[PDB]
């Protein structure tokens, strides 16, 4: 598209993104962010997709210290396709463009990465991202003052038996 | 988190000034990242953001700086359901039995053999939202269960909200943009502008219940503990509707705390109440803001801010870099008296000497007195009626304070806490200063980190966990930004404490962390002139 950005970096790797529109601005953000934090974002998107158990088994935990399977159940429930679609449909053109640009810029970095700044190169979970994945992250953060604090409790909620 | 906005009546230059000191994770989905965004002619903003978000979350622009702190407002309500006495998968609303809904999810699990298995899980839902179980507290038995309604699930405005903030010109504009949209999920906003306005807003997404409904709609035993919990068997306890709210069931902007001043506003995660004690914020819903005792970080900030002397940038910086352990102001004098009252008591000798020698700080060089103090305070926190002066609502800045050593049982219990704290410290393996113990691991190296837990009143709040022989930092001071507004353009200084990159391979994995260790803040370059003056300047243009 009009995916174009000019990026300047000052001391300590702080990026300064200039673009003529939101798509280009997102493109520069997603690219600069991937250079420093591709593995981090990939891991957190795995979490917010409810795919931790698929890549890591049930023994591990998310960076929020939830067990992988309870975490996956919670995020599968939170980030259902109907919820992501409703959220997307409610977004302004500018915001949609920011998100489209970010996914594209992140993916451009991933296409070119040779491990210079990417310790998880070659892992099967290090994958091109979609705008839906950024909506998954957004919604994960959105509920951190709410149902996110009750993720274990939601998973544990089962009706009484014969006791 | 801490935030201080200073206005024309207190700033040394008569313009606005903002200190942003959010305390947040050093790893993971909430790890701050610095960036400056520009669309020439219509957007120019710099600060830091959470992973995956193409907007600046805390930042500044030509005439404005803003920050956030987590608020004490409720952003959800629990609903206690009255179960159908004939069927625990049904619940009563106005005496009518309704069925729970079921939503199944399926998860793939990688097994011992490396193959995938499919696990199906049923999530039960009521009209309010999903059911939640906290064993021993919120059970699902044959009489009752709990559902949770999260107000931010329908907040589709959150990204638009920050993008709108990024376009704001000054404090008045920021306020208009936040109040119009009501997209902020769970934080306060504090801001200052070039003209010298200082702004505080408790403007977020909060479940709305009209005041007359609260006494009967609350679950008495749960609200007593600060859990927002409502009666789910009465349809009149549904969140209230109001045409002025941006989203059905949330509190209208007009009913949420705002304080606009020209002296200062501050917040360190307490309620709106004592944002500035000269103008207390009172009369809000319990779901919004309550007049509760303030934590030692806010008491510390208020002790430094009250008075009439001009505040310079350097004053606010030093409130962070001093590492003063303000909780010590409340108990150390009496703790020292107890030490002297017990001279020649073997079990207390090292503790008492360490405490007397201590600089009352969480500096790299701070002596073992800090560690003894921390372990003592964790025990003092469990004692009943040990404060000399309990919380006094008419003296909220100075209470609670002191130890009731004149009361025999307290003196005995306090002395025992110190002995116990000292034994725990003697037991662990300590040769050594605070920076020898608290570190951030980078590769196979460890960098000493100043600061201490916010619960001990250290403005520079740092949370750490025991890992092997050290305390490993996991959260706290993160993105630091201190902004003033000289004529040339905004002058911003700070750091990202854990550095830009979480990747050990990166040139920017530990560079600002070394600086954070030495507490050497740096320019945050904003203007083309500042960017161009940087001898490390690098540039890439990309397209597809
Ligand atoms: C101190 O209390 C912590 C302050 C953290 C500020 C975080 C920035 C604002 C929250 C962003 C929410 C975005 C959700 C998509």
């Amino acid at each position: 598209t009009g995916l174009a950005a000019d990026i300047r970096w000052t001391a300590y790797g702080v990026p300064h993104i200039r673009a003529k529109d939101e798509r280009g601005l997102g493109y520069g953000i997603g690219y600069a962010y991937a250079r420093d934090n591709a593995c981090l974002l990939a891991e957190e998107i795995v979490t917010a997709r409810g795919e931790r158990a698929r890549y890591f088994g049930s023994e591990g935990k998310s960076s929020a210290e939830l067990d992988n399977l309870p975490s996956d159940i919670f995020y599968a429930w939170l980030n259902q396709p109907e919820a992501l679609q409703a959220f997307w449909q409610a977004q302004t053109p500018a915001v949609r463009q920011l998100l489209e640009g970010y996914a594209a810029g992140f993916n451009r970095f991933l296409r070119e990465a040779d491990g210079k700044t990417t310790s998880c190169l070659g892992q099967p979970w290090l994958r091109a991202i979609a705008t839906d994945d950024l909506l998954r992250l957004t919604r994960r953060l959105l509920v951190e003052g709410g149902v996110g604090q009750f993720a274990d409790a939601l998973v544990a909620a089962a009706p009484p038996g014969a006791e | 988190s801490n935030a201080i906005a200073v206005g024309s009546e207190r700033s040394a230059d008569g313009k606005g000034m903002l200190l942003a000191n959010p305390h947040f994770p050093w790893n993971g989905a909430m790890r701050f990242y610095q960036m400056h965004l520009t669309i020439p002619g219509r957007l120019d903003v710099m600060g830091a953001s959470l992973p995956g978000l193409p907007v600046v979350n805390i930042g500044f622009s030509r005439h404005l700086a803003w920050t956030h702190t987590v608020d004490t407002s409720s952003h959800f309500t629990l609903y206690r359901l009255a179960l159908d006495p004939k069927d625990p998968r049904r619940y009563l609303v106005d005496g009518r039995s309704l069925p729970l809904e079921e939503k199944s999810v399926a998860i793939e699990v990688r097994g011992a053999d490396g193959k995938l298995s499919r696990v199906e899980h049923k999530v039960y839902q009521s009209i309010y939202g999903p059911l939640v179980v906290w064993p021993g507290k919120l059970d699902w038995n044959r009489s009752e269960a709990y559902a949770l309604r999260d107000a931010n699930l329908e907040n589709t405005r959150v990204l638009q909200q920050w993008y709108s903030i990024n376009q704001a010109s000054d404090v008045a504009d920021l306020r208009r943009r936040v109040e119009a949209l009501q997209g902020i999920p769970w934080v306060n906003t504090l801001a200052a502008d070039e003209q010298g306005n200082a702004l505080y807003m408790n403007q977020s997404v909060v479940p709305y219940l009209k005041p007359e409904l609260i006494p009967a709609c609350a679950i008495p035993q749960l609200v007593a503990e600060g859990l927002p919990a409502l009666q789910g068997q009465d349809s009149r306890c549904a969140w209230s509707r109001d045409p002025a709210a941006a989203q059905a069931g949330i509190t209208p902007a007009a009913q949420l705390p705002v304080l606009l001043r020209r002296d200062f506003v501050q917040n360190s995660n307490d309620s709106a109440w004592l944002t500035n004690p000269a103008s207390p914020l009172q009369g809000f819903s319990p779901l919004v803001s309550q007049e509760k005792p303030i934590g030692p970080r806010a008491r510390y900030a208020l002790s430094r801010l009250q008075g009439k002397q001009p505040l310079e940038a350097k004053t606010l910086e030093e409130m962070v870099t001093a590492n003063h352990v303000f909780s010590a102001d409340q108990v150390l004098p009496d703790l020292l008296r107890l030490c002297r009252d017990n001279q020649g008591e073997k079990s207390l000798a090292r503790a008492c000497a360490a405490l007397a020698q201590w600089d009352r700080g969480a500096n790299l060089d701070s002596g073992s007195g800090f560690v003894y103090f921390q372990r003592f305070m964790q025990r003092f926190a469990e004692l009943d009626g040990a404060w000399k002066e309990p919380f006094d609502a008419q003296r909220p800045l100075d209470t609670p304070q002191g130890i009731a050593l004149d009361r025999p049982q307290v003196a005995t219990q306090v002395r025992q806490a110190l002995a116990d704290a000292a034994a725990e410290v003697e037991k662990s393996g300590i040769p050594a200063r605070w920076g020898d113990l608290q570190v951030s691991t980078r590769g196979q190296e460890r960098i000493a980190i100043p600061g201490g837990d916010g619960h001990f009143g250290v403005y520079n709040a740092i949370q750490s966990v025991r890992k092997g022989d050290h305390l490993e930092v996991v959260g706290g001071t993160s993105y630091i930004q201190l902004v003033t507004f000289p004529e040339e353009g905004p002058k911003a200084r700070g750091l990202l404490a854990f550095s830009q990159s979480s990747d050990p391979r990166s040139p920017h994995y530990r560079d600002q962390t070394e600086l954070f260790s030495r507490q050497q803040w740096q320019t945050l370059p904003f203007s083309d002139r500042q960017i161009d003056a940087d001898p490390q300047l690098q540039r890439l243009s990309i397209r597809e």
